[PDB]
């Protein structure tokens, strides 16, 4: 009935440290992962009713399905609303390059509605152009700014790793499985929480999956971008795992 | 450098962990970070516990 990529819920676009507060559900991939005790610590993306996409380094402490928990539909962190979908993992899959990336296998398919509908993944080794605007999302950390215990989102140029590799940036850290996004002066960063969520860049009609939140230079520095996996360089292992699974 | 003026790179994950400072850190390795620089080490800082302060 749904296709991905498209909120039923139009996003706010704002020109998580800075950014803003997100109109709820307007990100209906967003995704809470949380343990067993059900505490909020990683971002995710929903790939289909039954998968997730996150970071690797949000399962390097238990390798049992049975310690998480993803929080589909939300929009406040700690009470969370009346519709919100509470479904537990059943499968991890970790990237076999050891690469920060990985899939979750939901015991129950969520049932797509207005507020909980998948993202589109990119073509194989699509690269987002520089200084494409795309948003990232999620419930992390939020440093001097607001809205700390609510989804926000910011808007934010991807700057191509050929800049971002320069030295008075990240000094040859990033290479070609990753990709960078930021301002130049700072400000607008994701942060420690926003781990393993989405970075989307719009397409037309729809909002792409192209970045995984995964680490950087403290956040929000000025010349310290956000480092972000590539997820054009994985689709091809995604779909076999969802495929052959 | 780098190292000592307190700049890693970390996870981007929520899991926080008590410094001897009594301050939270939002995961290990931001600690880990500032326990190797010149200001930690100033301050003998260490890990305390492995879960926020008083949490
Ligand atoms: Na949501
Ligand atoms: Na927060
Ligand atoms: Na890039």
């Amino acid at each position: 009935s749904f296709d991905c990529g498209k909120p039923q819920v139009e996003p706010k676009k704002c020109p998580v440290v800075g950014g803003c507060v997100a109109h709820p559900h307007s990100w209906p991939w967003q995704v809470s992962l949380r343990t067993r005790f059900g505490m909020h610590f990683c971002g995710g993306t929903l790939i289909s009713p039954e998968w997730v996409l996150t970071a690797a380094h949000c399962l390097e402490k238990s390798p049992r399905p049975s310690s998480y928990k993803v929080i589909l539909g939300a929009h406040q962190e700690v009470n969370l609303e009346p519709h919100v979908q509470e479904i537990e993992v059943s499968r991890l899959f970790l990237e076999p390059t050891r690469k920060d990336i990985a899939l979750l296998k939901l015991s129950s398919p969520a049932v797509i509605t207005d507020k909980v509908i998948p993202a589109c993944l990119p073509s194989p080794n699509y690269v987002v152009a520089d200084r494409t605007e795309c948003f990232i999302t999620g419930w992390g950390e939020t440093q001097g700014t607001f809205g700390a215990g609510l989804l926000k989102e910011a808007q934010l140029p991807v700057i191509e790793n050929k800049v971002c590799n320069r030295y008075e940036f990240l000094n040859g850290r990033v290479q070609s499985t990753e990709l960078c996004a930021g301002h130049l002066a700072g400000g607008t960063d994701s942060c420690q929480g926003d781990s393993g969520g989405p970075l989307v860049c719009f397409e037309k009609d729809k909002y792409i999956l192209q970045g995984v939140t995964s680490w950087g230079l403290g956040c929000a520095r000025p010349n310290k971008p956000g480092v972000y996996v590539r997820v054009s360089r994985f689709v091809t292992w995604i779909e076999g795992v969802m495929r052959n699974n | 450098s780098d190292a000592e003026r307190g700049v890693c790179a970390c996870p981007r994950i929520y899991m926080p962990v008590c410094g001897s400072n009594l301050k939270t850190y939002n995961n290990d390795c931001l600690l880990r970070c500032e326990i190797n620089s010149d200001l930690g080490r100033a301050n003998n800082l260490r890990k305390i516990a492995d879960q926020a302060c008083d949490n």
